């Protein structure tokens, strides 16, 4: 009834080109930035939006009397204009942030036992607010004004579905509209037409500018008065402001190519790091390699521009002549070198400049035409290396099977092998790499495997259901382009075509495609792939949207129809499940490989780029290994589809505006090859076969390693391939190391380049380069073992309303907390993190919550109502500090502070609730402004509950650590569950309607299954949840909830509905005032579990709170004694009463910038001591292996319990099709009686890293043996609640926050438990019979998400 | 070397057996699959077998359904 | 020690039969005539109907 | 006396010859036929002859693409890639006056 | 003296055929039309015995 077209507040997208060309062409009545068909069409049949903009700008000042400069050229006007000074408001926010951070630091120092000399500059007066250097204000006033303008636009566009907002700003009068915008400069007499993208990107630019200059100003202001408190970086704010202005001027002068020329900045910075950390033999090589390419781009620029500008309104303008652009490059690399004063932490922090300047105006069909010439080439191959690749692939597979399975992968014919490979067949082992030279690979390539694996029969809906744009079919394509941009013939033929095809094949959204289907049959893919009905798919098309990323002028994202994209996703899934392992390099990358393990034998490295790599591949190159994978997987053609179907079809580049230069023919295969189309794409698309191309890029390193006799390893952080080479020279005593490493590096480089040239890639000089150590493992600059951070990359865009689907203060604040905490996890200066957090949380709460686009003053009236509630509760006299007390409070208690006190010392934890409780406890203990008997009444208020409600257990199953009785803050997933079930119910997909009507019945029946159990182990309930099919359905629901338009899936509106608007408003309204809700009653009749140490035991309050919101159901396992309150600290030297001790290895005042002898501290839970099955694990899909693990975990968590065996039998019967006594041997047999500690499972962390990096962690050695006399004398030898991995990680964070605050690090410090806070967990005895029947119906109606039924394997 | 003179015959012909399998795989691609000879040039891969088996035995079970 | 003398030779014959079977397919699509390229497709379509 | 053993050493060189063919054997990959119609099937050929055929069948910029990518290559010896004379201005300007 | 001087004869008579057909770098479509079916039904035998045992 009421739709909304709410624009976004940050970029969240891409800057287009054709939209800007059309917005120019319409108003100019002359081609703008091009003369392509876009111009002609726009000028001829202009669309409603640009016609309303034409009318508005015609009523406003004339176009014809101004010099219409492109939008890029006005950056030096926009970033140099001035609007009425908002520095009073900067100072106000900074003072409030300083006060809040003083509170937080007092909270820290209290339990850390710190103190000072009663000095007013205790820590937080080095930042003299009155002395702001004014280089941040020049960006902050610009940004406040621009954001106010954009917020006015949003507010008026939520009301009117289309509006033209004309706003003055200094000498720059803007005009905004959802689809177009214009800028006129009364000072310079020049107009620029552009769109929202390129309007709010100068806003993200100025925001990142401000929070990057401010975060270094605070750092140097704290480093001039205490070395170590600030980030380890010395950047000159004036110098970097000069850098910004200079490159903004060069970007103004070069129209749209200073971005492709700023891409060199990263190379320059890497070359400077190499000059610092190596000798000339490599730094001068990388420098001379990149400088030549930079100079070549610079010369070519002029010609590029004059080609682009022909027949346009800028041929009567002129392009900067060489020497001035060279002087500007000189000034800006002078700046990038003076900022980097030989320092590998300055150079590390400098990386933000890539994204700072702004994203380029990516042209839609020019990247595509550029890569045409690269895609259409014939490439000569060498059959010898081509088969050596196959041999290496086979060898990796064989090593994988030998390691995992202990048997040889089944082979069709055992006669294609020599006697060597036959006896190795009977040996089951794999020749060490000194052997297997060429001929061995050549004869290994002759093998044909049998079907060892198997394709899943049913379509995994959890996989196929993921929100991505889907290209329309071939015949029904023109609907992506407006109805005014097409001829009448094509229009009629489209209007009549659209009635032959079903409603499924009109959508450009996967969820709509699979909901609005009438005839969906989960078994279809097993027929489709086998019968090969895609090899000539005539309703097949490939749309290249040109969605891309920072600082480059092309990355073309594909869009394919649904039939095809099920095949792409299937191949990728099957690879990731079966063929990706057997290959350590590529799955191990993110989380194990680089961090902990990689860290005369001539040693060296290569950093070769593989970003523009997908365009060099052919079928004759890729099918060699794709067919091996396909033989293992068991079908004719499944992995080579990208090269089989693509060359027939046509690339469109189907952006909303840009049409093709049609002549009046409807079949795209007929159209003559345009600039925006080309049929024969002989190559490979980006991201469609990435795993297989990384597999052949790794498998060639083995070929090279056997041709040579070195030891090569590879690491692939994302887009690149980084190789490490190690070769004993056995030639020494002359040139000792550097010429040896250099000649080894050059030889290896030549060999790798020849290996790639024999396959078809023309590796460039400026992409690949050389170094001795690999300095680029995951884009973190490690040198000599110390990991120099890149702290400010994430804190650039931490302004208000970040990462939100709808404007929700809770999620915005949580995102700010999560980004900014990287200046504590990756970065130092926790003080900087507290300041740049509180500044923006203040701007979100007390200055931006008033003008909320959806609810208006509702939010602020609510916040001032819980502010008056808390004031009247805690008896505060001044309102200036009640916002401080409300903002130093966790989110789960309705106060805005999304950094819990545990997040600042150990990243992960059980019992968030109790950690928050201890946080607020220490806050109220240190806050010597309130009166006592209220800091103790707050807890009675927390405990005074209205518990007599439903004891629903699905809440615990979905979040084992939850409170209930309306205390838990409702999230989008729960609040939208009943709306998305309601909408799913009316869906022509019989399967989904049938599962969704049953959703609420299964959800109310699951609880029953373990209602009458004592004690309720919520992690056991989580296991019972994962074992059932319901989990996947709940995950699908959670995925389709967070879409920003929930109740318009079955309707082409692309708009938000008033129902969802009101729902989100009610959520953020009834979530903030939770503090008033829990402070409205106060019961006095609770003896509080107080201590006789001066503090409260938080575990005896959290347990009672949970049991009382739970009906006293005796939840056993979920709570952990917080390290913050019990384990107190005292600094000392090797003398104490047997507390857990932490000692430093050095004698330097500070403990930074070093790696010590140790191997780092990461805390492994030591979970699941596994007597793993030794039967085949191959033929079972990941889904089935997970299910088996869950059933075994049930068999272990519940033992001797009634009905458990019948429960498992029914579960098996429904999920897998088999019984439980015929799958018993396949399960994992655990042997332990401490499943509480052991059974690390989802929603239970299995690692306990500290809040410091590895290099800071490599300088502390710990002993915990002295605590076992206390533990074993008070408590029995049975296990203890406390988690010493977390304790020791918090002690190392203590040593870090202490070295940072005071520059004298303790030589040793000991942490002592107080055992009144810590309890014990004896392994319980479950007393209660399950309800089992209900599982039968639950699997009768959630069977579509169940795994495939095993007919006969065991 | 009466028996060591033909082990290098077997190995040196297995090498060309492998180079020939590779050349077949490279010469069976978009161009054979445009017309329908890629499947014969590669061979049957134990799933089309199961498809024809199931369809043939469904048509053979459907004889008893009259 | 009867693997070095006759087993190597019957294995060579088997390997050679497989070599010839490959070499007989290597020259159909691109070495052979485009008119006879389409010959085997009707066998690949009839095999769906040729098996009980 | 003569045709009981020499046949082995003859077929040895016969199939080594076969390898002499195969090893250097080259495969041009599939492409248009340069009329913008039809995917030209792969070429099983010796490098030189296939380079000549392809060079004579290709048109426009593509010919320069193939001539630079295949006939040319990255001639590198003993590293230390010479800074081009035009970039020497950017390098003296950058590493001076700082 | 029963097979060692019999197998080599067939071997040497096949080698020349092999290099004769390799020097080309009508009757073969039939050869592969039988070559595929030769294993298609030998493997259907085992794919069905997996249904049977």
């Amino acid at each position: 009834t009421v739709n909304v077209y709410l624009p976004d507040s940050y970029l969240k997208g891409v800057i287009s080109f054709s939209e800007t060309n059309a917005i120019g062409s319409c108003l100019l009545k002359r081609p703008y930035l091009k003369n392509d068909n876009t111009a002609k069409v726009a000028i001829e049949n202009p669309v409603i939006e640009h016609v309303r903009l034409k009318n508005a700008v015609n009523s406003k000042m004339k176009i014809s009397d101004y010099k219409v400069v492109e939008p890029v050229n006005m950056q030096h006007e926009i970033m140099k204009n001035v609007h009425s000074c908002e520095l009073t408001l900067l100072k106000q926010f900074l003072t409030r942030s300083k006060n809040i951070s003083t509170l937080k630091l007092n909270m820290i120092c209290d339990w850390l036992q710190l103190k000072s000399t009663s000095d007013d500059t205790s820590i937080l007066s080095f930042i003299d607010v009155e002395f702001i250097p004014s280089w941040v204000s020049n960006w902050f006033s610009n940004w406040y004004n621009l954001n106010k303008l954009i917020l006015e636009f949003r507010r008026e566009e939520v009301i009117r579905t289309g509006s033209i907002l004309c706003r003055s700003l200094g000498k720059l009068v803007f005009i905004v509209s959802s689809y177009g915008c214009i800028v006129k400069s009364n000072k310079s007499k020049r107009v620029s037409f552009f769109t929202y993208n390129q309007l709010l990107t100068w806003k993200d630019v100025m925001l990142s500018r401000f929070n990057a200059n401010f975060c270094i100003w605070v750092s140097n202001s704290l480093n001039e008065n205490q070395e170590g408190l600030g980030l380890r970086s010395n950047l000159q704010g004036m110098l970097t402001n000069k850098l910004y202005e200079t490159v903004d001027y060069m970007l103004s002068l070069c129209c749209n190519e200073g971005f492709s020329l700023v891409k060199e900045f990263e190379g320059f910075i890497m070359s400077e790091i190499l000059r610092i950390t190596e000798h000339a033999q490599f730094s001068t090589r990388f420098r001379n390699t990149l400088l030549n390419g930079l100079t070549d781009q610079l010369t070519k620029l002029k010609n590029k521009n004059r080609l682009r500008v022909h027949s346009t309104v800028l041929e009567n303008n002129d392009y900067p002549m060489y020497e001035v652009v060279l002087k500007l490059l000189g000034d800006t690399l002078r700046c990038i070198k003076l900022l980097i004063n030989k320092n590998l932490e300055n150079a590390a922090e400098l990386y933000y400049i890539f994204r700072i300047f702004g994203h380029p105006m990516v042209d839609e069909r020019d990247a595509m035409d550029a890569v045409k010439l690269n895609n259409e080439i014939t490439k000569i191959l060498r059959l010898e290396s081509l088969t050596e690749l196959r041999g290496a692939f086979i060898l990796r597979i064989i090593k994988g099977f030998v390691d995992n399975n202990k048997r040889w992968p089944k082979i069709k014919n055992l006669k294609v092998l020599s006697k060597r490979w036959t006896m190795y067949f009977k040996a089951k082992n794999y020749p060490s790499q000194l052997e297997l030279s060429e001929q061995d690979f050549l004869e290994l390539a002759a093998i044909q495997f049998e079907q060892e694996f198997s394709v899943p029969e049913k379509t995994n809906l959890e996989m196929v259901l993921n929100d991505k744009a889907i290209s329309p079919p071939k015949r029904l394509i023109w609907s992506v382009y407006p109805k005014n941009y097409l001829p009448e013939t094509i229009k009629n033929r489209y209007l009549e075509e659209t009635f032959n095809a079903s409603d499924s094949l009109k959508t450009r959204r996967v969820l709509e495609y699979y909901l609005k289907d009438n005839k969906f049959d989960q078994k279809e893919l097993k027929s489709y792939v086998v019968r090969q009905e895609y090899l000539n798919d005539k309703e097949h098309i490939v749309s290249l949207t040109g969605k891309e990323r920072e600082l480059s002028v092309g990355r073309m994202f594909a869009m394919q129809p649904g039939k095809q994209r099920q095949i792409q996703i299937l191949a990728e899934k099957l690879l990731a499940d079966n063929i990706v392992p057997f290959f350590p390099e590529t799955l191990t990358k993110y989380g194990d490989l680089d961090l902990q393990r990689i860290m005369y034998i001539a040693r060296a490295s290569i950093v070769t780029d593989l970003s523009k790599f997908n365009q060099a591949f052919r079928y004759e190159t890729t099918a060699i290994c794709a067919d091996v994978a396909d033989e293992l997987h068991g079908t004719q053609s499944l992995f080579c589809w990208l090269h089989l179907i693509v060359p027939m079809t046509t690339m469109i580049c189907a952006y909303r505006h840009a049409p093709p230069e049609t002549k009046g023919e409807y079949d795209i295969d007929k159209i003559e090859e345009q600039s925006g189309l080309y049929r024969y794409h002989m190559g490979g698309i980006e991201g469609w076969c990435q795993k297989l191309w990384t597999m052949e890029a790794i498998s060639l390193l083995d070929v090279v390693s056997v041709k040579t006799r070195c030891q090569m390893t590879s690491l692939l952080n994302g887009d690149n391939q980084s190789i490490d080479v190690s070769k004993p020279v056995k030639l020494s005593e002359g040139l000792d190391e550097v010429k040896a490493d250099y000649r080894l590096a050059v030889k290896m480089l030549k060999e790798i380049r020849d290996a790639y040239r024999n396959i078809g890639h023309k590796l460039k000089e400026g992409e690949t380069y050389i170094s001795r150590d690999l300095q680029f493992i995951s884009k973190v600059i490690q040198s000599e073992g110390v990991m120099h951070p890149t702290p400010i990359k994430k804190v650039l865009r931490v302004g208000p309303w970040i990462n939100t689907i709808l404007d929700d203060i809770k999620t915005s604040a949580e995102s700010i907390g999560s980004l900014c905490q990287e200046l504590e996890f990756r970065g130092e200066s926790i003080i900087v993190s507290l300041i740049l957090r509180n500044f923006w949380l203040y701007n979100l709460y007390m200055h931006e919550s008033k003008q909320h686009p959806l609810a208006g003053k509702q939010l602020f009236k609510q916040l001032n109502k819980t502010l008056t509630s808390v004031q009247r509760f805690f008896e505060i006299k001044r309102e200036n500090e009640v916002v401080d007390l409300w903002m130093n409070i966790p989110m789960q208690f309705g106060g805005g502070d999304p950094v819990v006190f545990y997040r600042s010392f150990y990243r992960r934890t059980p019992d968030f609730l109790t950690e928050a409780i201890s946080h607020v406890d220490i806050l109220l203990k240190i806050s010597a402004n309130i009166k006592n008997e209220t800091k103790v009444s707050f807890f009675k208020a927390l405990l005074s509950i209205e518990k007599n409600e439903r004891a629903t257990l699905t809440t615990l199953m979905r979040d084992p650590q939850a409170v209930g009785s309306e205390r838990q803050a409702k999230v989008t997933s729960d609040i939208n569950r009943t709306a998305v079930t309601s909408i799913l119910s009316l869906s022509p997909n019989q399967l989904f309607s049938d599962s969704a009507i049953h959703y609420s019945r299964n959800e109310e029946e699951v609880g029953i299954i373990a209602e009458n159990i004592t004690p309720v182990y919520p992690h056991g309930l989580r296991v019972l949840y994962e074992s059932l099919p319901f989990h996947k359905a709940e995950k699908v629901v959670n995925m389709i909830s967070g879409t920003k338009s929930i109740t318009n899936l079955l309707q082409r509106t692309s708009a938000i509905n008033g129902e969802d608007i009101d729902r989100a408003v009610s959520m953020m309204l009834e979530n903030l005032g939770l503090l008033s809700r829990i402070l409205s009653v106060v019961v006095d009749s609770i003896e509080i579990p107080i201590k006789s140490n001066g503090r409260l035991i938080c575990c005896q309050i959290s347990r009672t709170l949970r049991e009382t919101s739970w009906n006293n159901m005796e939840i056993v396992g979920v709570t952990s004694p917080s390290i913050t309150t019990c384990m107190d600290v005292i600094y000392a030297t090797s003398s104490h009463l047997k507390g857990i001790i932490i000692e430093k290895f050095s004698t330097d005042r500070t403990t930074r910038g070093q790696r010590g002898p140790k191997s780092p501290w990461v805390g492994s839970s030591t979970q699941e001591k596994k007597l793993v099955p030794v039967y085949n694990r191959q033929i079972l899909s990941k889904q089935q292996r997970e299910q088996l693990e869950a059933i075994g975990k049930m068999r272990w968590v519940y033992k001797g319990t009634p009905g458990l065996r019948r429960l498992l039998n029914k579960i098996c019967l429904g999920s897998l099709g088999i019984s439980y006594k015929c799958v018993k041997p396949l399960l994992p047999r655990f042997m332990s009686v401490n499943f509480l500690h052991r059974l690390s499972v989802s929603s239970r962390p299995m690692e306990f890293p500290a809040s410091v990096p590895a290099y800071r962690t490599t300088n502390y050695h710990f002993d915990t043996s002295p605590i076992n006399q206390a533990l074993s004398e008070r408590f029995g030898n049975e296990d203890i609640n406390l988690v010493f991995q977390n304790a020791i990680s918090c002690g190392i964070s203590i040593m870090s926050v202490v070295e940072q605050l005071t520059g004298r690090s303790p030589k040793q410090l000991v942490l002592i438990p107080q055992l009144e806070e810590i309890d014990i967990m004896p392994p319980p005895v479950f007393q209660g019979k399950f309800n089992y029947k209900l599982v039968d119906k639950i699997t009768s109606d959630q069977h579509i998400f169940s795994p495939d039924k095993i007919d006969m394997l065991t | 070397s009466i028996e060591a003179r033909l082990e290098s015959i077997e190995e040196k012909l297995s090498m060309i057996l492998g180079l020939l399998r590779t050349l077949n795989i490279a010469t069976a691609g978009p161009t054979a699959a445009r017309d329908g000879i890629r499947d014969a040039m590669i061979g049957i891969r134990e799933e089309l077998i199961a498809d024809i088996i199931k369809e043939a035995k469904g048509k053979a079970a459907e004889m008893m359904e009259e």
